[PDB]
Parts: structure tokens; C-alpha cells; sequence
């Protein structure tokens, strides 16, 4: 069980034992930006339950050249020997300190490392990053980024979460650079040969996923919260002036959350810093919040109203966090949502609050339509699930984790209202401030609201509704999937009935019945009428239910305001009901309710629940539509279909579909403006409907766009083009040699990555096989365009029909170097698979991707994405065979 | 977490 000079490892197991807890690090980190490599070495004082004669922690990539224990309360071990002997297993990431005499329960010692390695290579651990000045200089920082397995990759540590301890960092640098790190700045003092060396503040107690530092030369903008808290935006120098923006939202957020939270942040700083080469879009780590520059730079004259909107989320992401994962934090990797859910739910609270000119509040259904799919296929998983290997800890980062995690966190605050979920929160904080909880211990302080209150005869329903919130919630944390809510209406009685929501898997299917098995869901319904707009609520416990309705009525519409993680179905008369009064009058429905019959509808559609001429036919009111989230939600359905046909040949319904898109809504599409005119709806609505003329080739449009474009081009950049249409414009700027040639020279110079990303876009839009593939190869050489941002260039590659195949061939023949580049659970190799093989729709390509997974697990690769990928290839097909000739004839009885 | 990208 063992390995390495030779020897009996002396632990078997991937976890670490209890018996040693660490309590303070001493970490001292020496890293040279010339030579790319670092020397190190740390203290660690611990605390011994058990007698022992071994320690085992993580260590990987790492050298170590000295092994020492001290103690002040064991005199053996009494300064400054002994020395131990040291046992490396790489298979596990772990090593071992074998001491020459059994340890003592109870008692304290300091083991002591010295260690080295070059700085890394990837995304990972302490690792190397440049940029680019206005001067065309490239420099050198050097960053760590750890979450969730790789602090072990730069120093010897305890390393999974349980394990928190205080930390204290020193580091040794040049005088060209600054030293940043989790906590203040107490000490720099300077040496011999002239190089200074700063000390830090030692953190709080935390996870070792989280400790961070960072040596570079950038420059800040700093600012105070209302509470007394320094936020600082770092950015490499010739960039300080897009930090505005980022500083303006830190601080009315990590206001908001201290009120909110009625918890102050402690340190006395907190730093936001925009790394260039960054993998993950951003990390939480305490006191020193990295970011991708897209997540956290803003510059009014290239950045979109969405880009705004997509910075602030991110910022209040992040800061989210500080609380929870890193005050409060997983016992293990298997409750990782009780931090990503939530960080992602708050996105949501604290922007509105903070910003609710921002509209967030109607960007949040997309976040949970967005797990609807994936979720509605069986190769779903339950939100909590087991995760041992590094891999599996990595796939827990998911649209499950977190946008799944965040939509049912809704779903309860609407049924406990606000102020007790608020008051819910704040005692699972409190209560955890400084350690761990796991999914029991949140559910029970979100049930439970000389002595603290009066006693009542209610006060028995305060305690049983209590156990009632609990038994609730573990059925959606446990089981994967979601409910779908069947309602008949015959009388003034409703039959209410769940079932698990599956897609490309009709009602009369062969596979239905057991995939239909065990499943069970507390689903909190909501409610209301076509008598009265007034919200009921009841809570279906149970595979059969009914209910009377005080009255007789037109419609019922469940799901108010789509609050609640289920689809809706109505049998009989019901979606002709409701979609009527669509057409009739269709302000008698709340918006979010509008929103959800179209999400629905065409969702049930893919479930064999309703014919595709049905929904297609409630799309008709679209055109006295002005609430923008609905109006979109239904575009982006016909807006699907047409790239669907256009990925096959199927030219004759695409070519339908371009006209109905062009002649109804031509007057939606005819009053927009190339501005930046008007709230931030007015311009997501103006770039979507903009884009999609382009894209169906509108010769107004078209035209337009060229304009700009040589305006532009003929300027060098001069005369300038409002935001929204940025994207547009370029894009069709790209569509000749000349433009494209331009434009992607201008994105080896442009300084804002923003403009670089709408950039990169536009050239992959071309439709020159040699201008994709020439994209491509640059980008796994990482020096024009850098390798942060290959996978999704894969990915917009794919998705349009002139790159589909390329992207294919590339993802296959290149494998190899791909993973080189990134680990085969990293967010990179997810969306490269998913983003080149999940919109094929036939046979043929159902196939060729099954072998390409095959051959992927002859060799040492597993991951979920396989199964989920052709889950989805699947459910295409079969939405074609069972769909099509439908869609093909709405078209032409409508265009008679 | 993220996580993510865009
Ligand atoms: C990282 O490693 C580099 C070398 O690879 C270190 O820089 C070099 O070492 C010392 C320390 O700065 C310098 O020594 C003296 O510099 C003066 C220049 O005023 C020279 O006239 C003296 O005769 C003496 O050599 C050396 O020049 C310097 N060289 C270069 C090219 O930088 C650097 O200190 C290391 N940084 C860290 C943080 O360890
Ligand atoms: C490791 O981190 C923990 C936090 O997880 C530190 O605990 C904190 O320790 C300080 C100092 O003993 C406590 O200070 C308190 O504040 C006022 C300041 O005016 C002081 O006068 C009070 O008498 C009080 O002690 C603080 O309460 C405590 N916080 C918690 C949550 O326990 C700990 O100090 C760190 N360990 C090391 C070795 O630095
Ligand atoms: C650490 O010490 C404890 C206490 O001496 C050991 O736990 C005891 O024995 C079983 C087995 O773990 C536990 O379930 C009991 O709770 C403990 N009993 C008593 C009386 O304390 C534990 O086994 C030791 N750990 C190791 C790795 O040897
Ligand atoms: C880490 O190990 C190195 C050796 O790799 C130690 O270097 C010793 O330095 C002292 C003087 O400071 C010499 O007298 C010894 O002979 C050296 N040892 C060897 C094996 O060459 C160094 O002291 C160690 N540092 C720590 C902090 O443990
Ligand atoms: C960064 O923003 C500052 C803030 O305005 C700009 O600097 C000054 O702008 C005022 C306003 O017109 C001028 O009168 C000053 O002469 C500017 N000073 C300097 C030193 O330039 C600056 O132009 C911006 N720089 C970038 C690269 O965006
Ligand atoms: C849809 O219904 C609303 C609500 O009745 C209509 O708006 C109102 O119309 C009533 C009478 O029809 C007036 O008494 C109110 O003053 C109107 N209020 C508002 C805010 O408009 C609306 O006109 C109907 N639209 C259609 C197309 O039937
Ligand atoms: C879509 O249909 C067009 C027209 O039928 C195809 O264009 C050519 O079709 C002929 C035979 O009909 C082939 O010999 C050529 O090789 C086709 N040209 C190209 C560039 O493929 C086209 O192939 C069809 N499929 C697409 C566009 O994917
Ligand atoms: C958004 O903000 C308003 C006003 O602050 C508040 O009344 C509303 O409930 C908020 N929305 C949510 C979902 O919390
Ligand atoms: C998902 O479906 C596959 C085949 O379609 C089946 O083998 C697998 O067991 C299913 N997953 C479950 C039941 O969790
Ligand atoms: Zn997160």
C-alpha cells in the first residue's frame, strides 16, 4: 500500500487521519520572477490527539530538504533536533514525517520543512502569469490559486478544509515589486544585498484552499466601506483607470452584506486584483479576491451594459463568499453548494439592493432555466453527492452546485419569507463563524427562527412546521432531477400529481417507468387564478393530491412568478386556456408567469407532453410583448430553432424561419437604435435583437453595421461605436479579409479585454476555414491569444456551421495536447468536449462521439461529462424525428 | 468559485 525509496507508507487511506490538527503555520515564501522558481520553507504547530508515530499531510510537486519537530511542552523534542524521515507517496498527493519516538496526546509541536520547485505552468498552485503594457512590454507576476486540492503544490500542509489554522506569511521580493497576501501589510524590512522582505498579519482561523499571495507590479485605486474596511482594486499599472467601477460596487456590497449579514467582515483590508492568465473567472480568497480582468476591469467606451452587469455579479459573488466558504465552510467537497449556491443566490439579493437599475432580478430565471436542461436529462446528479478523488472534487463545480443550488435556496426564502430566511442566514453564520457546518446544519438554523420566547398553544406549530422545513429540503439536495407538476382541471377540483421530468423520454416510453422510479419531492406550491390575483399555497407531499377552488375560473396558472423548482403541465383544456388569454389580453398574467408558459410550454414540448404546433402557436402574442424578458425568452426559442436547421442542411425551414423572424417583430426589431440609449433591458434588448438581424442577414442591418465598421477602420479606431452593437459591428467587420485582418491586429493591442473578448468573438464568426483554424492554433500557442480563453473559442467556433466539423476534427486529433494544457476535470475540458459534440443532432455524429469517449476511457479518463453530452445528442435526435415535420408545416401554413 | 467564465 505503499511506495516510493521502498518502505510501508505507513497510511492507506485519500483522506488524512485526525490525529494531528494543525492550529499555526508559519509560511515564509522566497520566489525569484527571473529564474521562475521559488524556495520556501514553513513551522507548522500542532496539537496530537492520539500517540503516533508518523504525520501525514499533502505535499506534491514539491522538493524537501529539511524535516525537523521541536515542542516546548515535550522535552525530547526540546530545541532544535530531532530530525525525521521523510516518506513520499505521489498516487495519494500525500507524505509522511516519520518521528523516531512515539508522540505524545495533548501535547504541541512544531514540524519544520524546507521546499522548493519552479513556479507553475498552469492555473494551478503558486504559478507563473504576464501581461502586456501599453509600450508592448511583457511582464512577469507571480499568483497562487489553490482551490480546491493545490495549496499542497506549494507548501506541506493539512490540506482539506476541516484543517483551519492561523497563518503567517512572509516573502522575500525585488524592489520593482509589491508582495500582496490575505492579511495587511504589518513589516517590510530590507537585507543584505538589497532585496526587502515583507511580513503579514497572521489570518484568522481558515481553510488552506484560501491562503493566498501574489508578487507583481501593479498599481491600485483604494477606498474605505462605511465600516471602516480598506477595499483596494489592483491592475497592472496602464490599466488603473478601469478599476473605477470595481471599487464603486465593492464597497456598497461588502457594505450591504456586513448589514445584512449583521456580521462585519474582520480583516482590515480587502483587495480585488485582475490577473491576466487566470482560469477560474474568479477566487474568493480571504482578503486577496482574484479575478479574470473580464470579471472585475470595466471601461465605459468598450464595456457593454452586460458587462456591467456580468462585473457587479461577479464582485458580489466574491464578496458573498467571505462569509460563506470562507467564515463558514464545508466540512467536505460533497457540500460544496452550501457555499457556491448560496454565494450565487446572494448575487441576487445584493444586486438588487444594491443595484436595482441593474434589473438583475429578472436575469435570474435564466440562471435556473439554464440547470432545467442538463437536469432534466438522468445522467443529472443530486446536489450533494459523495467526492473523494481530486477529479470528482473538481466536477462538483457545476451548474448544479451552484445555479440549481442558488434556485432552490429561492424557493425556500419565498415560502419562509424573507425575514425568516434573513434571521435563518445570520444564525447558520454566527453559528459557524470560524469553522464548518454540512447540509444538516444548515437546514436546521434555517427551520428554527430564563427563556427567549413566550410560550403559546402556536407554539406547537413553531416547532413541527420547524421539522417540516427540514424533512423538505433533503429531498431536493438528495435526489437529482426535478419535479414536473401535472394539473388537471375538470370542476372546481384540481388533481395534482408529480412526476420527474424527463426529456427525450415520452410519457408511453419504454425506459419511462423506471427511470420514473423512487422519486418524491415537498414541492411548495404557489398558485393563483384568473378570479383573483391572491397567491395559495399548498404543499404536495405526495405521488396523488387535490385541491377545490373557491370558485369557478377561466385559467389557473401554478408556479407564481416561476418562484419554484418544477415545470408545470395542464391536462385538458388549461394550456388552450391560459395561452388564450395570452392572446387576448395578456397583462392579466404577471410577467415571471409569462415568462415561465413560454420556458414551460417548450420544455413539455421536448417531453412528448404537447405537440411543438402548440407552443409555436403561443408565441403569436409575442408581437404585443413589451416586457423584455418575455419577449426574449420566445425569441431565443425560434432563434434556436433556425441555428438548429441551419446546422443540417435543412434549408428550406430555416430559410421560413428567417422570414417570420424578419416579418413579424419587424416593427420591434425596425425601432431599435445603434445607441446606448435607454435602462439596461432597452440595450439587452437592443443588442439581441440587433444581432439576431445580422445574423438572418436583414439588409438594413447588415448595412448599418458596415458602416460603422469602415467609419472605424478608416479612423483607426477614431470615430467611435456605441457599446451594444459592438459585437455586432465587429462581427460583420469580420466578414472579409480585410476586416478580419484588421481586427485581429487590433486585439494583440487593444488594453481592454472586454473589447478583446467581443474581438476574438467577431473573428470566429468568419467563415474562411483557414481564419478558424489560424484562431485556433493561436490559441494553443498562447501568446497572441491566451490559452484562458481557448475552450471557449472552441466553443464559439462549434456552434456556428461553417466551424462545426473543424472544431470536431481538432478536439479529436489534438486530445493529447489538450490535456497537457489543463487537468481533466478543470472547467476548460468540460466545455471543450461539451462545447464542440452537445448541439450534433443525428445518428452519424451520435456515434463518432460514443467511440471518442470510448477511446477516452481505455486510457486513464473518466469523467461525468460523457454521459450527460450523449444524453444530449440524444435527446436532439429524437427532438427532430418527433418534431420537425411539425415545425415545417406551422411554417408554411403561416406563411399562408 | 467560480468556476465559470462568462
Ligand atoms: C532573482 O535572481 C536574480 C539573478 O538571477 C537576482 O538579481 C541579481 O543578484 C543581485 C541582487 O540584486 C545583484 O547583485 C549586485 O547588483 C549590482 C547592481 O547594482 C552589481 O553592480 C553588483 O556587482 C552585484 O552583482 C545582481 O546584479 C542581480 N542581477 C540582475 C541581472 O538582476 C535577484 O536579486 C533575485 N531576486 C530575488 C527576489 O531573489
Ligand atoms: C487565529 O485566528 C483566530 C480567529 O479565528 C484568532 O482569535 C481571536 O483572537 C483575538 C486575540 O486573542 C481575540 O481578540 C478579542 O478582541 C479585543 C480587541 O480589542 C481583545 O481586547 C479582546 O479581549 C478579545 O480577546 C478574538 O476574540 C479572537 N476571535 C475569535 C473569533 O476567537 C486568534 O487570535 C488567531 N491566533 C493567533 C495565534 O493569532
Ligand atoms: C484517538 O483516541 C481516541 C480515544 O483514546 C480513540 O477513540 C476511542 O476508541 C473508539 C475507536 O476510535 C472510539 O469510537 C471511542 O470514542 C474512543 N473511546 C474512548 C474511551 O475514548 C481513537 O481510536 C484514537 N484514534 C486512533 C487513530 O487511534
Ligand atoms: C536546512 O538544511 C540545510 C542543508 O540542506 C541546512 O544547512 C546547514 O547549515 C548549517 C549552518 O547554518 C551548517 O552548519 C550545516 O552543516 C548545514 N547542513 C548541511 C546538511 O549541509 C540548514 O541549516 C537547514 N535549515 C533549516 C531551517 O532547517
Ligand atoms: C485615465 O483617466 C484620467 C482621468 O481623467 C485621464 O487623465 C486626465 O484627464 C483629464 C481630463 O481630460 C486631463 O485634463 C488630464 O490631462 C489627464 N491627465 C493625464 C496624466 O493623462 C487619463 O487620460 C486616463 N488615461 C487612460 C489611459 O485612460
Ligand atoms: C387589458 O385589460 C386591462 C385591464 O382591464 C385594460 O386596461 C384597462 O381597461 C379598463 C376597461 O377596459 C379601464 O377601465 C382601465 O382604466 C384600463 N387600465 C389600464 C391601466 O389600461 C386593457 O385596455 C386591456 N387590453 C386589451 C387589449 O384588452
Ligand atoms: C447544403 O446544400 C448545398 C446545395 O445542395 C451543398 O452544396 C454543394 O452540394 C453539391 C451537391 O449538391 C456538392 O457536390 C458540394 O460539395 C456542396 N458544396 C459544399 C461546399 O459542401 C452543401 O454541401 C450542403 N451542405 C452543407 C452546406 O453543409
Ligand atoms: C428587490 O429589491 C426590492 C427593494 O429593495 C425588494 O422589495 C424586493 O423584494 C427585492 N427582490 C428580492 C427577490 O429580494
Ligand atoms: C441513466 O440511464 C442509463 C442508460 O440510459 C442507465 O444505465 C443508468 O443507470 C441511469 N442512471 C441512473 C438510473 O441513475
Ligand atoms: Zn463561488
Amino acid at each position: 500500500p505503499v511506495a516510493t525509496n521502498g518502505e510501508r507508507f505507513p497510511w492507506q487511506e485519500l483522506r488524512l487521519p485526525s490525529v494531528v490538527i494543525p492550529l499555526h503555520y508559519d509560511l515564509f515564501v522566497h520566489p525569484n520572477l527571473t529564474s521562475l522558481d521559488f524556495v520556501a520553507s514553513e513551522k507548522i504547530e500542532v496539537l496530537v490527539s492520539n500517540a503516533t508515530q508518523f504525520i501525514i499531510l499533502h505535499s506534491k510537486d514539491l522538493e524537501i530538504t529539511n524535516a525537523t519537530l521541536q515542542s516546548e511542552e515535550d522535552s525530547r523534542y526540546m530545541k532544535p533536533g530531532k530530525e525525521l524521515k521523510v516518506l513520499s507517496y505521489p498516487a495519494h498527493e500525500q507524505i509522511a514525517l516519520l518521528v523516531p519516538e512515539k508522540l505524545t496526546p495533548h501535547l504541541k509541536y512544531y514540524v519544520a520543512m524546507d521546499f522548493q520547485a519552479k513556479l507553475g505552468d498552469g492555473f494551478e498552485g503558486f504559478y507563473k502569469s504576464t501581461y502586456r503594457t501599453l509600450g508592448g512590454e511583457t511582464r512577469i507576476l507571480a499568483v497562487t490559486d489553490f482551490e480546491p486540492t493545490q495549496a499542497r503544490m506549494a507548501f506541506p500542509c493539512f490540506d482539506e478544509p476541516l484543517f483551519k489554522a492561523n497563518f503567517s506569511i512572509k516573502i522575500r521580493r525585488e524592489s520593482r515589486h509589491i508582495a500582496l497576501s490575505n492579511m495587511p501589510k504589518v513589516k517590510t524590512i530590507e537585507l543584505e544585498g538589497g532585496l526587502l522582505e515583507d511580513h503579514f498579519e497572521t489570518t484568522v482561523k481558515m481553510s488552506t484552499y484560501l491562503v493566498a499571495y501574489i508578487v507583481c507590479d501593479f498599481h491600485s485605486l483604494s477606498g474605505f466601506t462605511s465600516s471602516g474596511v480598506k477595499v483596494s482594486i489592483y491592475a497592472s499599472p496602464d490599466k488603473r483607470n478601469q478599476t473605477h467601477y470595481a471599487l464603486q460596487a465593492s464597497l456598497k456590497l461588502l457594505d450591504f452584506y456586513e448589514k445584512y449579514f449583521d456580521i462585519y467582515y474582520p480583516l482590515s483590508k480587502l483587495d480585488l486584483i485582475a490577473i491576466p492568465d487566470f482560469a477560474p473567472g474568479a477566487m474568493e480568497n480571504w482578503g486577496l479576491i482574484t479575478y479574470r480582468e473580464t470579471s472585475l476591469l470595466f471601461d465605459p467606451k468598450t464595456s457593454s451594459a452586460s458587462d456591467k452587469l456580468w462585473v457587479t455579479r461577479v464582485i458580489a459573488h466574491e464578496l458573498a463568499h467571505q462569509w460563506f466558504g470562507n467564515l463558514v465552510t464545508m466540512e467536505w467537497w460533497n457540500d460544496i453548494w452550501l457555499k457556491e449556491g448560496f454565494a450565487k443566490y446572494m448575487e441576487l439579493i445584493a444586486v438588487n439592493a444594491t443595484y436595482p437599475e441593474l434589473q438583475f432580478d429578472d436575469y435570474f430565471l435564466n440562471v435556473c432555466f439554464e440547470v432545467i436542461t442538463k437536469d432534466s436529462l438522468n445522467s443529472s446528479r443530486p446536489i450533494s453527492k459523495p467526492a473523494e478523488t481530486p477529479t470528482q472534487i473538481q466536477e462538483m463545480f457545476d451548474e448544479v452546485s451552484y445555479n440549481k443550488g442558488a434556485c432552490i435556496l429561492n424557493m425556500l426564502k419565498d415560502f419562509l419569507g424573507e425575514e425568516k430566511f434573513q434571521k435563518g442566514i445570520i444564525q447558520y453564520l454566527k453559528k459557524f463563524s470560524y469553522r464548518n457546518a454540512k447540509n444538516d446544519d444548515l437546514w436546521s438554523s434555517l427551520s428554527n427562527s430564563h427563556s427567549d420566547p413566550k410560550m403559546t398553544s402556536n407554539m406547537l406549530a413553531f416547532l413541527g412546521e420547524n421539522a417540516e422545513v427540514k424533512e423538505m429540503m433533503t429531498t431536493w439536495t438528495l435526489q437529482k432531477g426535478i419535479p414536473l407538476l401535472v394539473v388537471k382541471q375538470d370542476g372546481c377540483s384540481l388533481r395534482l400529481q408529480q412526476e420527474r421530468f424527463l426529456q427525450g423520454v415520452f410519457q408511453e416510453d419504454p425506459e419511462w417507468r423506471a427511470l420514473q422510479e423512487r422519486y418524491l419531492w415537498h414541492i411548495p406550491l404557489t398558485y393563483s387564478t384568473s378570479s383573483s390575483n391572491v397567491i395559495h399555497r399548498h404543499i404536495l407531499k405526495s405521488k396523488t393530491d387535490t385541491l377545490d377552488l373557491p370558485e369557478k375560473t377561466s385559467w389557473v396558472k401554478f408556479n407564481v412568478d416561476s418562484n419554484g423548482y418544477y415545470i408545470v403541465h395542464y391536462e385538458g383544456h388549461g394550456w388552450d386556456q391560459l395561452i388564450t388569454q395570452l392572446n387576448q389580453n395578456h397583462t392579466l398574467l404577471r410577467p415571471k408567469d409569462r415568462v415561465g408558459l413560454i420556458h414551460d410550454v417548450f420544455q413539455l414540448v421536448g417531453a412528448g407532453r404537447l405537440t411543438l404546433d402548440k407552443a409555436l402557436d403561443m408565441t403569436y402574442y409575442l408581437q404585443h410583448e413589451t416586457s423584455s424578458p418575455a419577449l426574449l425568452e420566445g425569441l431565443s426559442y425560434l432563434e434556436s430553432f433556425y441555428h438548429m436547421m441551419d446546422r443540417r442542411n435543412i434549408s428550406d425551414i430555416s430559410e421560413n424561419l428567417k422570414r417570420y423572424l424578419l416579418q413579424y417583430f419587424k416593427p420591434v426589431i425596425d425601432r431599435q437604435s445603434w445607441s446606448d440609449k435607454g435602462s439596461v433591458w432597452d440595450r439587452m434588448l437592443r443588442s439581441a435583437l440587433l444581432k439576431l438581424a445580422c445574423d438572418l442577414n436583414h439588409a438594413p442591418c447588415i448595412q448599418k453595421a458596415a458602416e460603422l465598421f469602415s467609419q472605424w477602420m478608416e479612423s483607426s479606431g477614431k470615430l467611435n461605436i456605441p457599446t451594444d452593437v459592438l459585437k455586432i459591428v465587429y462581427s460583420v467587420g469580420a466578414q472579409t479579409t480585410a476586416g478580419w485582418n484588421y481586427l485581429l491586429e487590433q486585439y494583440e493591442l487593444s488594453m481592454s479585454s472586454a473589447e478583446q473578448n467581443k474581438i476574438l468573438y467577431a473573428l470566429s464568426t468568419s467563415k474562411h476555414q483557414e481564419k478558424l483554424l489560424k484562431l485556433i492554433e493561436l490559441g494553443m500557442e498562447g501568446k497572441v491569444i491566451k490559452t484562458q480563453n481557448l475552450a471557449a473559442l472552441l466553443h464559439a467556433i462549434a456552434r456556428r456551421p461553417k466551424g462545426q466539423q473543424l472544431a470536431w476534427d481538432f478536439v479529436r486529433e489534438n486530445w493529447t495536447h489538450l490535456l497537457k494544457k489543463f487537468d481533466l476535470g478543470s472547467y476548460d475540458i468540460r466545455m471543450i468536449i461539451s462545447g464542440t459534440t452537445a448541439h450534433f443532432s443525428s445518428k452519424d455524429k451520435l456515434q463518432e462521439v460514443k467511440l471518442f469517449f470510448e477511446s477516452l476511457e481505455a486510457q486513464g479518463s473518466h469523467l461525468d461529462i460523457f454521459q450527460t453530452v450523449l444524453e444530449t445528442i440524444t435527446k436532439n435526435i429524437k427532438w427532430l424525428e418527433k418534431n420537425l415535420p411539425t415545425l415545417r408545416t406551422w411554417l408554411m401554413v403561416n406563411t399562408r | 468559485g467560480p468556476g465559470r467564465a462568462f
